RNA sequence: GGGGAACUUGAGUGCAGAAGAGGAGAGUGGAAUUCCACGUGUAGCGGUGAAAUGCGUAGAGAUGUGGAGGAACACCAGUGGCGAAGGCGACUCUCUGGUCUGUAACUGACGCUGAGGAGCGAAAGCGUGGGGAGCGAACAGGAUUAGAUACCCUGGUAGUCCACGCCGUAAACGAUGAGUGCUAAGUGUUAGGGGGUUUCCGCCCCUUAGUGCUGCAGCUAACGCAUUAAGCACUCCGCCUG
RNA sequence: AGGAAGAC
């Protein structure tokens, strides 16, 4: 177990990291809620930071050492993640984009201030 | 594609050369609603084309009309080899 | 003028490659449609995954018709188990 | 195609019928005719069995060919008629062999045209093909549960089955009802959905004509003694007394799932 | 803020030219804009129907 | 004005070209959302200005697969295109309505407008039969507030989708009726035609038919309009009189 | 694009 994916997910609202098997076979994963914030501290990348950290810890916990990265979602905590990755002592070869993006699909929901 | 408009035009036509003369504009747009007709009828909620057989048939009635103001013995022989009324 | 493109699936012995494809021209020519050429890709890699498959054949089929062969051959091609696609296309 | 009776009287004020337009002629076969009586909801012992049954106007069975085993012979449909027996309506075929065979007429399928019955036919409507030969997603009628039996699964008017796709030994198919089975893949099941398709839309009108197809009347048990119906009695317009709403006989009737639950056929169900 | 077709002075797409689809579509698979390209008008309305058809017959990918 | 006989510009026809999300039917395709089953996987996910209701140790969310079904078609996409108006954006096919340029081969005033009449006509609504993924009036729980039948959060029925009918309304807007003709310019864009060393790329000048933005005379009570008039006229229609 | 807040 040498190489994997980084599941990265960072929402307006939160930080989840997964770190993966190539073929799709999950370590570990945290959060700012794995963490313990519960308030507006999750969105900050800061918290996200320390949420790679502790994926970083139980990456190198099973024992992989290079890695390639997938972000999911419109948020904060991109670099701050990714050189939390970097520099936690593992290795990065490739960011992905990945976010899901419908060409229309189904209408999406109501505005904030009707 | 584009014969039945040949025939009709030789067919209808009475000077030598004559591509206007409201005859030969009142047999082609007799074949054209009847076409468009035929076409309306297995589309029945085609709506604009209905817009477009109604202007054809207020072109042809007008077109009637003036025939009938110039001359009815060419009205009167052309209605009764169209048959139409 | 109809230009058709079909891909037939590469886990197919070149035997019955050709049988289907005699298949399919008869199709076409059984109507009064005659073919006015014919051509031959070969195997490719597809751009995006069908149902296994990454790579097929293509063939490319050339007919003047009165469109009946057009559409009696995309039944028949869409009911078949064993062309992956086809499109025909109109020239103008 | 269904025609609506203008109200002349109080008993056609709300009735409709339907305008027997595919219907071609009004004399079956004489070959293919069998007799019928009534029963009655009558039983071998003579009890009555089954309620609110008997009385209709009578009828002749024609007997109708629900298996397809003509492989390799063309047909021609030859009429289009009316069986009082189903809510669909039958065809006359000749085969080219010389003889008559009554189908079950499809949607759309018109005089003259050609059936084709073989495992080597193609799809068209009215061709009977073994589920392993019919593609995927095909409307298909007329399924066999078991390989000659005959065509059991989707028979009535205006119903049609749909095929899932192949697994094996097995097929998929959503049947009516939304529900989807296994069926083995020898079974020989028809194509195409069936052809009356309108007898949903139609408003009886009187009680005699419910009672000309032999429907007798059905009283409630809310108006019936205690010792006819668990429901009967109370003094004046009685609610349903008891938790449960029940049969006439002492079982309950809402929602009470009436399959046996040691099904020897649960293995081959997947939804419901 | 030259157009290839009217440079080189070439009739219709033919659309089989895969190379050259390839070329006017972007990495990921996004048909390249006008204001990027370059081409005039009508070549962009034939170029992305010939784009679309290579999509749907598997020449070219949607995603990347 | 009524009549007879000439003419081609108004108006049509032919011929040679061009563009289009114009319409109706059948079919096909991919990305997403949801649901189901399985593998990995631990303890939270979601949510807002803090929150909480909800879902989750009966294994959630994430994650890799494989099915089911519905809706809408990212970039292309443009003060761009087409349509009388409403409106029309995935691709292919069958049928079909128009529009523009050029010609001068035709008929020779066939023209404009149009009360009543007939036909279309966004969304919501109604009837019958389907379908129901997402969104979501009604409705319920959680907040906030003095109350909060609301904004905000979690669900969620009718609806939105298809076929057949109906009602006939919108700030249905350019808040500008239709038609025809004259009246300074500058500059883009769409579809053409013609000329100057080319059948090469482009460079210039006429030229229509749209579609914009500035800007005279002129009009307006000002804003503003201004060859796409709200200018100067002629016809017909609709409408107003605190 | 970054709080609910009445009346004279």
């Amino acid at each position: 177990i040498e190489s994997g994916i980084a599941h990265i997910r960072s929402t307006f609202n939160n930080t989840i990291v997964t770190i993966t098997d190539t073929h799709g076979n999950a370590i570990s994963w945290s959060s700012a809620g794995a963490l313990g914030f519960r308030g507006s501290r999750k969105s900050t990348p800061f918290a996200a930071q320390m949420a790679a950290e502790t994926a970083a810890k139980g990456s190198i916990e099973h024992g992989l050492k290079t890695l390639e990265v997938t972000v999911k979602g419109p948020g904060s905590g991109r670099e701050a993640a990714i050189r939390a990755l970097q520099a936690a002592g593992l290795e990065v070869t490739a960011i992905r984009d990945v976010t899901p993006v419908p060409h229309n699909g189904c209408r999406p929901p109501k505005r904030r201030r009707v | 594609t584009q014969e039945r408009k040949n025939q009709l035009i030789n067919e209808f036509k009475t000077h030598e050369s004559d591509t206007g003369s409201p005859e030969v504009q009142i047999a082609i747009l007799t074949d054209s609603i009847n076409n468009l007709n035929e076409h309306l009828r297995t589309h029945k909620k085609d709506h604009h084309s209905r817009r477009g057989l109604l202007k054809m048939v207020g072109k042809r009635r007008n077109l009637l009309t003036y025939l009938r103001n110039k001359d009815v013995t060419r009205y009167r022989e052309l209605i009764n080899k169209l048959g139409l009324r | 003028k109809y230009e058709v493109m079909y891909i037939i699936r590469p886990n197919i012995d070149e035997e019955s490659k050709k049988a289907v494809i005699e298949r399919f021209n008869n199709v076409l020519t059984s109507n009064g449609a005659e073919i006015t050429g014919t051509k031959d890709w070969g195997k490719r890699r597809l751009a995006y995954e069908i149902n296994d498959f990454r790579d097929g054949f293509y063939q490319i089929v050339n007919v003047q018709s009165d469109a009946a062969a057009v559409q009696e051959f995309d039944r028949l091609a869409k009911i078949s188990d064993d062309i992956i696609r086809h499109i025909v296309v109109k020239e103008e | 195609a269904i025609k609506k009776y203008k109200p002349t009287s109080n008993g056609r004020r709300g009735m409709t019928t339907s305008d027997f337009a595919e219907i071609t002629t009004d004399k079956p076969e004489k070959s293919l005719l069998a007799p019928l009586h009534k029963k009655g909801g009558r039983n071998n012992q003579g009890k009555l069995t089954v309620r609110h049954q008997g009385g209709g106007h009578k009828r002749q069975y024609r007997v109708i060919d629900f298996k397809r085993d003509k492989d390799g012979i063309p047909g021609r449909v030859a009429t289009v008629e009316y069986d009082p027996n189903r809510s669909a309506n039958i065809a006359l075929i000749n085969y080219a062999d010389g003889e008559k065979r009554y189908i079950l007429a499809p949607k759309g399928i018109q005089v003259g045209t050609e059936i084709m019955s073989g495992p080597e036919a193609d799809i068209k409507v009215g061709n009977a093909l073994p589920l392993i030969n019919i593609p995927v997603g095909t409307v298909v009628h007329n399924i066999e549960l078991k390989p000659g039996k005959g065509g059991q699964l989707v028979r009535s008017a205006g119903t049609s089955a749909q095929v899932l796709g192949k697994e094996g030994k097995y097929v998929l198919v959503r049947l009516n009802s939304g529900e989807v089975r296994m069926i083995l893949s020898a079974c020989r099941a028809s194509i195409g959905q069936v052809g009356n398709e309108q007898h949903e839309l139609i408003n009886i009108g009187k009680a005699g004509r419910s009672r000309w197809k032999g429907i007798r009347p059905t009283v409630r048990g809310s108006v019936m003694n205690p010792n006819d119906h668990p429901h009967g009695g109370g003094e004046g317009r009685a609610p349903i007394g008891r938790k449960s709403p029940m049969s006439p006989w002492g079982k309950p009737t809402l929602g009470f799932k009436t399959r046996k639950k040691k099904n020897k056929s649960d293995k081959f169900i997947v939804r419901r | 803020k030259v157009c290839y077709f009217t440079s080189n002075g070439i009739t219709h797409i033919d659309y089989k030219d895969v190379d050259l689809l390839k070329k006017f579509v972007s990495e990921r698979g996004k048909i390249l804009p006008r204001r990027v390209t370059g081409t005039n008008a009508k070549y962009q309305r034939k170029l992305t129907a010939a784009i679309k058809r290579a999509r749907q017959m598997a020449l070219l990918p949607y995603v990347s």
